[PDB]
This record gives structure tokens, C-alpha cells and sequence, in this order.
């Protein structure tokens, strides 16, 4: 709507990417990054850090 | 220093200056490095040969602050519970302490007086067996390991016509394990010498620092090294 992105959620109108970060209506949901170590993939590594 | 200071230090010296930038360590795992570590520090002090000034027990103030709360006197036992079989003729069996690692003095007190005991080699018994009297010498005993069961026993040749009252032995005792944290907490069943609870080091302070980079080395090499360093550090393993 107009310049601003806007959501429709349990009948109320939720402005999006305006309130304080990671509470998505009212609610703290998390946030992850999973990416996969496959360097020397040949070679039996050990993570150390 | 404590068992949590010894942790503390060895993640400052190893791990960087607690960087977390090197393979982490477990409780166990330093507490199994510790303990190898002690015993690296006392067979290299004691042999002068193993460190790099040429010194073992008692040939600095140094050494002798360092073997200091290692040192026991101890009585042997006499071995007549088990009829088993002497090498020579006259010589009476004699058990010593459980906690025993290396011996440095001994005598013999007899009828005729106190005798202080030689450890002769199995080739310097040859030699002296090989000749007309055959008996040692007027104030001085001998001794050679016999037959053992999971114990240290020991055959005490005294000249004849004597008599054996008392056994005392001076002797170098086994170090107890260093454990930073009960074992048994978050590890199934792990023991270091059949301990599982905390252990404070039962050593002077003055070889504490010592033991701490000694473990700390051997972290390294066996975390961060190769096989050249995992065999070059084992030499002073003895």
C-alpha cells in the first residue's frame, strides 16, 4: 500500500519492517544459518573451531 | 596451584591466550595430560640425564624442594604369608609399600646392627658368588626382586648368623592423579589411575608451572601436530 509493505494476519493489519527486529505478530521467532564444511572433501577432517 | 587454576592456566597457555582459536579441550582429556605430565617431570628429574642441566634428586636445592613431598619412609613386610621359592639360600622375603615408585634408601637393622643395603645388579652377583666367602661385607647388605604378584617383593641377602628385625625403605611415592572435575558427573566411567573424583596435585608448588607447560606441550603436539612431533616429544617421555 502505497510506499510501505503491509500483512493481514488473525484480522488485523500488521505493518512489516517497521517494529523491532525478529517479533513477527507479537511473537519472537529465531533465526538460523546452516551452510555445509566440505572443504579437502576427500580428506577425513576434524572441526576444531 | 588448584585443580581449577591448573584448568584456567593451561586454556591460557594452550587455546591461545583463551582465544578459542585451538582444538578445545575436555576436563578428561587435561586431566589425563596433567597427569602424564607429572610423571614426565619426576622421571625426568630424577634421572640427571633427562633434563637439560645434568641434575637429578639431590644435586640442587632445587631438585630436592621439588621430591620433597614425594619422599616416604616406609617398613617391609615380611613375605611368610606365601611359601614360595628364594633364589639364594638365606634370603628372607620382604614385601614393600603398594605406592612405590623409585627407591633411594634402605637398610636393614640386625642383631649385630644396622646395615645399609646395596641394590646389586645381576651381574655384580654373579661375581661375587663366584668366590671363597661369599657374603657381604661387614656393613653393608645386599638385595634382589624375586618373584612378585602385582606387588613389589624383595630378597634380602644378609650375612649369615644374623638375624633381620626391621626393613625401612626411603622411597619416591607414586604421585596421585590431577582430576579437575568429577568424572563421573557428565562422563560414564573414565578413571586417570582408578580415580574419578577431583584430585589436587600432591606436589610441591615449585614443579607446578612445570607441569602445566609440559601438558600444554603435549596438547599441542597431539592436537595441533603431525607424527614428527608426537615422536620427538615422547623422548622426554621417560
Amino acid at each position: 500500500v502505497s510506499s510501505e509493505f503491509y500483512a493481514f494476519k488473525d484480522g488485523k493489519m500488521w505493518e512489516q519492517f517497521a517494529g523491532d527486529y525478529n517479533m513477527f505478530f507479537g511473537e519472537y521467532k529465531p533465526f538460523s544459518i546452516t551452510f555445509v564444511a566440505n572443504a579437502e572433501e576427500p580428506n577425513d577432517k576434524i572441526f576444531n573451531t | 596451584m588448584n585443580v581449577n587454576e591448573f584448568s584456567n592456566e593451561f586454556d591460557v597457555l594452550y587455546n591461545n591466550i583463551m582465544s578459542n582459536a585451538a582444538p578445545g579441550l575436555n576436563e578428561y582429556e587435561k586431566s589425563v595430560l596433567l597427569t602424564k605430565a607429572q610423571e614426565e617431570i619426576v622421571k625426568n628429574y630424577f634421572e640427571p640425564a633427562g633434563n637439560k642441566y645434568g641434575k637429578g634428586l639431590d644435586d640442587s636445592p632445587k631438585r630436592q624442594i621439588d621430591f620433597s613431598e614425594l619422599i616416604k619412609v616406609g617398613e617391609g613386610v615380611l613375605n611368610t604369608s606365601a611359601p614360595t621359592i628364594t633364589f639364594d639360600k638365606r634370603a628372607k622375603v620382604y614385601d614393600l609399600p603398594a605406592d612405590l615408585f623409585l627407591v633411594i634408601n634402605e637398610a636393614v637393622d640386625t642383631n649385630a646392627g644396622t646395615k645399609q643395603i646395596v641394590p646389586i645388579s645381576y651381574s655384580d652377583y654373579t661375581r661375587l658368588m663366584s668366590r671363597p666367602y661369599k657374603e657381604p661385607v661387614k656393613y653393608q647388605a645386599w638385595r634382589i626382586i624375586t618373584t612378585s604378584i602385582n606387588n613389589i617383593s624383595v630378597e634380602l641377602i644378609v650375612n649369615s648368623n644374623e638375624t633381620i628385625t626391621d626393613y625401612k625403605v626411603r622411597y619416591i611415592r607414586r604421585p596421585a592423579p590431577i582430576i579437575t572435575t568429577n568424572l563421573s558427573s557428565e562422563y560414564g566411567d573414565v578413571t586417570i589411575n582408578g580415580v574419578s573424583t577431583v584430585s589436587e596435585c600432591e606436589l610441591n608448588p615449585i614443579i607446578h608451572s612445570e607441569i602445566l607447560q609440559r601438558a600444554v606441550e603435549l596438547a599441542k603436539a597431539a592436537y595441533q601436530g603431525d607424527l614428527q612431533a608426537s615422536v620427538e616429544l615422547g623422548q622426554r617421555s621417560e
